């Protein structure tokens, strides 16, 4: 139900003067429904995905998630 | 005032302003007088707390009424300890120049706390107002304006 | 020559519309009062609190725990607080979809 | 997940339908669900008094509430009240579901690492949860009290 | 915006006629009641 | 501010700050001392000011009765926060010495908002006048009328 | 329960569920008994309000103490009128099946209101608990479970 | 707003309680609510077939679906389907509430200006809504059909 | 410093802090000396601008070289007018105590401007540094620290 | 929209196909599209020099750039540069499309109300756009210069 | 965290007030705070020249700025400039606080893993930070220069 | 406007002077914009009457008050019907180009009618002003000017 993600996304636009440490490197909990498109956004931005982990869910659950 | 200036210039992308450096210079220049005020309030801890608490019980007899919260010797001792804690935080705020020590030690979640303790907020606030009046009578005049305005922040933030 | 008094600094876009008053960024390690101020700023922008000193609008307990821990991201908080029924009752059902 | 959805998921992994063993489990769940509803009302009555009595029995006048403890600061005390309150609310949810997996997935997912990283003591939380268990067992009744205590002890075992 | 950045109201100049729309959008003020269970009468009392 | 207003007026002219603008700035500094003292004594008991104002003006009338704009609990809380807002902004406009920030902040859209919601204007004007009397009694004479200038500016902008 | 089901199916893109239509059918089937409970509570308005208020003053004598809020005949009449208002909202919630009439008429902004009125919240809550006990003694047993659980929502939402 | 909340709001503006006239209105609403539930099920059965039969009866093979009409383009045809699907769904909601004010506040707030600015014809929408009214009156029944038709005619009168 | 303090307390929900009111009090107390510094800089406009510009052309002869931007009498007159503008903004910042007049009149978009004008940024910055040195030699010593630190903001913000 | 999509839309409202009149319009558009590409390159070469020469010819050393004018402040001067840079860029886009409707829909939608509300003078913008027109007509050529000037004069007429 | 808030936090963990030892620490901090303000002004004067002199002394004309190095690309060179600009700015903040914990919490939290994952060399950054330390020590003075160098060496030790 | 020039040249024994023919040709040219403005005010009538009743009852609550004329649903429906009549006459005057066919039906005897109906005429003028404001929000600038023309005539006529 909840994924534990950890990914880096570099800056391929112009360089930013704000620190932006979190954007470059983050670890966040994403729900299962949003995770496909949110991954696809990191897929688009050319960033590496380091660590994917199921936080809450169990594999192979047919009912009740 | 250094932490607040640094985080305010941190929210922007720029350095510390000349105005803010003037603020830090004036704070350094007034810091010795603030240490004198902290010296007087440290050494007058007992009688200030007792006079303020007894002024509170003169104004508000509901807390020491048997239906009230501060009924009994132990409960009223914890009442005076709460007033001691708030006077200690007022001295910290007078020294620092910020109210961030007062805030993140004793202001930020006090309403939910005193709601769950059964204690009325307004009587705490009246006791800190009594502390303000007592420390205003002890100190020098515009020095008492300085101390009582931090007391005023605590009083307005408790309610 | 200041014949029509020219133009002041704020006649066009303005000083206030040019730059926001403050921009709040979450970090890993930060002051606790600063952390509470950023968390209140998300309610103030998203839920339209009308500059209330205390947000009367209800705060999700799990969300505040997750955001002080920093384990979920801030845009995830924005999604979860926008989909909650506080925002639904305040802006979906009284208004047409357009 | 409920007890009903747990029964359905167990029969679905088997690939068969709901015959008499699963039906008897469902009849059992319905018979206890009546008193479960009554206990949910009587718990939602005085949740604040339950948390107040629990912290007054266990956490107050100790070293952690003194200067130099985890519950000294006012924001830390409010976080303790909220945390204690959450354990009561989610134990109520797990009581009404008849199933502790929703409770596990909700809080026991990350509360171990959170209390590790923040330096929150575990054993004081276990004592506070046990005090909640005693207060709710005295308030509600015997069998609904131990039904509440099963999931509260599940929380206390998951934190440990 | 950014990720750790809270959203903040800003007035862009690149799309055409968007400045005026954003001024009027931030100038409405949610001019309705959110619940509207009981409507107050004309000029209240 | 008043300072930025002086600077903007001289900038429109295209000249520098000579003696007329300097004398305006000296005037602003001399009143700024008592303005600071009034800001402290207003931030002391803002809640008591709003409470006394609604108890003097709005309570026990037709608008707080069933069939009025302030009947519902949500509506009463919105009334408290609006009067709290008028006091706080009038404090800001007092400390700036300039009402344009106050106008740009609230008088931008509050006319259309109170039009669309059906909020009565004259009851708000009476409540703002009650705030003006309470703050004039609480603070003093000259700082009281300095507060009343911007409170009457709010009340004239709503009308 | 129809409004809440409709707005819940409005948040999704789909129609009303068979489960929710069973909920509406069961609510219609119990609606006549709910009208009977509303009949009893309407006709017992006087003595329920007076017994609950006097039980409150037996439990909490701080409000009718001269330092308290409900000191005097007029103040205590407004106290009993507040209890009357809350009993009226409880009857509305018993009839509707939702708590949205109780909420958006008397729950949603009551904390800020009673903070600005100087009135303690917990004594309101104890008075509504006394109303719950009195109406529980008047009605039939599991009918009193029905009435007292809406009373229980009001009591838990006030605190 | 329901019929129940309308009754409560009318009694609240009066400042009195719910005595026998309001109680009789509520008993009336309960008695019609049974068949209202049955009609909601039988409408949610074949909403797609209702919209399909309505557009096939009214809008197809005309000038607006031909080149040079408002429904010529494929995105415009899909917007037409979703608008009629909306009118059916919100008429179902207003039928179950027994009250058209939620329907008015939901769609008749801005659909007049939207159909003005986009150049959408009003009378073709009125004909399509009337075709929906005939199809649902033939599908559901007599009295629930006219209960549906009251709010559908309310939509058609609000657009005009 | 009043505008910045007000907008900083505006970003939070709270009033002006006692620390910030001490900042405003100290700014009022130093305001008369700041008006004296503005008096000296107003009356020394000519020779300060000419000495700073000629110090710039001594340091940087590229601008008055025929490949440079400030080649010719009219171009060098506009050069001296730019230095006049920046000295005027420095006097505004010395009076206000903020750097928001310096910023929103002459700092905020100057890089893109001087990029489109063909003018080098660093020579502007060296000219304002020459203004800092000249006004430092004219004024009293720690008064020159005050003036040169606002000059220092302009110099660091131009680059 | 292009000239091609304009031709297709005109034939689509007619409901017929693309026969010889529309085909001859398309052949005309292709023949001018070669020099349109060459002009787009030579405009994107020195757009900054074009805006610089235009403001130096028209806007500098006047009352609006003096204290007491609309272009006095540094942020206002930068907004002026970016607005003229826009007018050049969108006139390049409308030149390459061969169609001014994209230009109209892009900027002339709201720039009238924006320059009304901000107090920006219209006639100084018209003079600046005319200076851009002269600079680009001198830089590019005769026929591509007047092709650029058609859409620049369209902008200047839309602002007036 | 400042030096003041560090003193207050140390006394708060003890549970006592601010008597003479903490007061003497605060008097010491005030006496150095004057020259700290003067150094902050003279550092914010020419931060760009400091970074320029540092990269010209250390990083230029080496293998990392050549093709086949970490600083070859134009975006990588700009990232290098902004990273050194950061190290100077946060060393200025940690100088004015008199306390390196804000600096540590601010950049040394994740910059180790970031420079690990991106393949950024550590020792070249240490050399660049040392060049910043020499340039600021030559520019500001002796004692404020070594006060700056304490936190710059703290950064360089945290990256290593 | 053709009847105006025709009776104008008809009182004289002369023909229509060709300057009048020029004004008729120009009105004939502008008739398409007149027809579009009239259709835009035509199709959006109920919005305009709603917002006019909004702004009027927001402005003058005495018609809402029971001493005023427009008290109750029937009288307020007659009030909005009067506003509908005046919007209709304004569209007639927009098409006709001159205020004769609107003054002939709505102006020429309105004062004695509203005097012997009891209603005040100033509230009707404020209602037409609210109609002008709502139509100014509904139309473009050159359309709102030309609509506010005839709305302005009605507002001047009712006073
Ligand atoms: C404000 C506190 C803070 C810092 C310091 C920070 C650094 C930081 N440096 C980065 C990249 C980088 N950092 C460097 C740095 C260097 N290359 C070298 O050879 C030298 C040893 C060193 C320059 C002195 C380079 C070249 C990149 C880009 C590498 C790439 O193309 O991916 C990135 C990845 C995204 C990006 O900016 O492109 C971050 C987040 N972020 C922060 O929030
Ligand atoms: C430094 C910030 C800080 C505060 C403010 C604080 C308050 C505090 N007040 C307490 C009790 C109490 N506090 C009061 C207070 C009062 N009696 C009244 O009526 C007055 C309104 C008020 C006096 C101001 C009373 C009567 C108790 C005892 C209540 C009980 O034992 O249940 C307790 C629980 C027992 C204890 O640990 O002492 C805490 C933690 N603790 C903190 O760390
Ligand atoms: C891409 C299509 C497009 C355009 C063109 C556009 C223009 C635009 N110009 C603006 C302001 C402005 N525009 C100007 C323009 C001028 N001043 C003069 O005297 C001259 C007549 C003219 C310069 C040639 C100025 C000075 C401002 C800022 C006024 C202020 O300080 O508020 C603003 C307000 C926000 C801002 O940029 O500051 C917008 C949105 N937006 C768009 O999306
Ligand atoms: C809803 C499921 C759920 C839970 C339970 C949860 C807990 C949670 N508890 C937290 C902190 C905390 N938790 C405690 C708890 C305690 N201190 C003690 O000594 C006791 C042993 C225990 C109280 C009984 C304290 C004191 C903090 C704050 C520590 C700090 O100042 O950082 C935090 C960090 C952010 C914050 O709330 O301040 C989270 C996320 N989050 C969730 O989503
Ligand atoms: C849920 C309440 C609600 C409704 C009803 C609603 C309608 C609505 N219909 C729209 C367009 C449209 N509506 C139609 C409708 C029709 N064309 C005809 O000839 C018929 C008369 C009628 C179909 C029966 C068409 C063709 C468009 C697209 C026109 C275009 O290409 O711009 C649009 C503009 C955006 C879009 O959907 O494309 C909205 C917002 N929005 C809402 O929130
Ligand atoms: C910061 C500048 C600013 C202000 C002032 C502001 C006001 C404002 N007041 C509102 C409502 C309201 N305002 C009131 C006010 C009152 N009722 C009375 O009887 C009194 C006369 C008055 C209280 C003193 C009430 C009762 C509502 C809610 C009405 C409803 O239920 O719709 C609303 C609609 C949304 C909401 O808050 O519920 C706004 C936007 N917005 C702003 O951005
Ligand atoms: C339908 C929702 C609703 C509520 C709840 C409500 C309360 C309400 N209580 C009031 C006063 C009051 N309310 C109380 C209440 C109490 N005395 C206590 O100590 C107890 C805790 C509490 C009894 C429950 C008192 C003493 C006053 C008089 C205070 C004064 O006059 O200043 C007033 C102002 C005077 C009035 O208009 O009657 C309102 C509006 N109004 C509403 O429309
Ligand atoms: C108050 C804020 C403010 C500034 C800063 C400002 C600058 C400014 N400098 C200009 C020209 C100029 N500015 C310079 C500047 C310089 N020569 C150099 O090499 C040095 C680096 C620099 C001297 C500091 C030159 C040479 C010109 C003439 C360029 C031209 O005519 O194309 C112009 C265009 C002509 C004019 O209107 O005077 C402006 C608007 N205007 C302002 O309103
Ligand atoms: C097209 C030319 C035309 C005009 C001008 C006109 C006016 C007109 N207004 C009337 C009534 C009325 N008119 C109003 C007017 C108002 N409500 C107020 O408070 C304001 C003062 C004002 C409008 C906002 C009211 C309240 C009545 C009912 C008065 C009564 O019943 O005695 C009536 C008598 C009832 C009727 O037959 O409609 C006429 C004839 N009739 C016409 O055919």
């Amino acid at each position: 139900r909840l994924f534990k993600i950890t990914a880096l996304v570099p800056s391929l636009s112009r360089t930013r003067t704000q620190r932006e440490l979190q954007n470059t490197y983050f670890t966040k909990l994403v729900p299962y429904e949003n995770w496909f498109r949110e991954q696809q956004r990191i897929q688009k931005a050319g960033g590496k995905i380091i660590k994917v982990e199921l936080a809450t869910g169990k594999q192979g659950t047919n009912a009740g998630l | 005032i250094v932490t607040k200036s640094i985080v305010n210039a941190d929210a922007e992308a720029r350095y510390l302003s000349p105005g803010e450096l003037d603020r830090i210079k004036s704070f350094v220049a007034g810091g010795q007088q603030r240490l004198r005020i902290a010296q007087a309030l440290t050494d007058n801890r007992e009688r200030l707390v007792k006079q303020a608490g007894d002024q509170l019980f003169q104004k508000r007899p509901d807390v020491v009424s048997p239906g009230g919260n501060a009924y009994g010797q132990e409960m009223t001792a914890t009442c005076l300890r709460d007033l001691d804690y708030y006077l200690r935080l007022v001295t910290y705020g007078i020294v620092a120049g910020d109210v961030t020590p007062i805030e993140e030690i004793g202001v930020i979640g006090v309403r939910e706390m005193y709601k769950s303790l059964g204690t009325p907020i307004e009587a705490v606030g009246e006791g800190v107002r009594a502390l303000k009046n007592a420390a205003s009578t002890l100190l020098s005049a515009e020095d008492a304006a300085e101390a009582g305005s931090y007391f005023d922040y605590v009083v307005g933030a408790l309610q | 020559y200041n014949d029509g008094r020219g133009q002041s600094v704020e006649v066009g876009v303005g000083t206030t519309r040019r730059k926001p008053a403050r921009i709040y960024r979450l970090t890993n390690g930060i002051g606790q009062a600063e952390k509470q101020l950023v968390i209140n700023a998300i309610y103030r922008q998203v839920l339209d609190v009308f500059s209330g000193q205390v947000p009367d609008y209800y705060r999700r307990t799990e969300l505040d725990s997750k955001l002080r821990n920093g384990e979920i991201s801030v845009r995830e908080f924005v999604r979860e607080i926008a989909s909650s029924e506080i925002y639904r009752k305040r802006f979906y059902t009284p208004y047409p979809n357009t | 997940q409920d007890a009903i959805t747990a029964v359905i998921n167990s029969a679905d992994v088997q690939g068969k339908y709901l015959d008499t063993a699963a039906l008897e489990k469902l009849k059992a769940y319905f018979s206890t669900g009546e008193l479960r509803v009554r206990a949910a009302t009587t718990i939602s009555a005085n949740a604040a008094a339950i948390v107040k009595e629990a912290v007054a029995k266990s956490l107050l006048y100790s070293d952690i509430t003194r200067p130099g403890g985890n519950m000294y600061t006012t924001r830390r005390y409010a976080a303790c009240i909220r945390d204690l309150d959450y354990y009561l609310r989610y134990a109520t949810y797990a009581m009404l579901a008849g199933d502790p997996s929703i409770l596990d997935e909700r809080v026991l997912n990350g509360l171990k690492e959170t209390y590790n990283s923040l330096g929150v003591p575990v054993g004081a939380t276990v004592q506070a949860i046990q005090a909640i268990k005693e207060v709710t067992a005295s308030l509600v009744g015997a069998d609904a009290g131990k039904e509440m205590g099963i999931y509260l002890d599940y929380i206390s075992s998951g934190l440990s | 915006f950014g990720e750790d950045v809270v959203p903040y109201p800003r007035f862009p100049s690149l799309p055409a006629g968007n400045y005026l729309g954003s001024v009027q959008a931030a100038a409405d003020l949610v001019k309705q009641s959110w619940s509207s269970l009981s409507p107050s009468t004309l000029t209240g009392r």
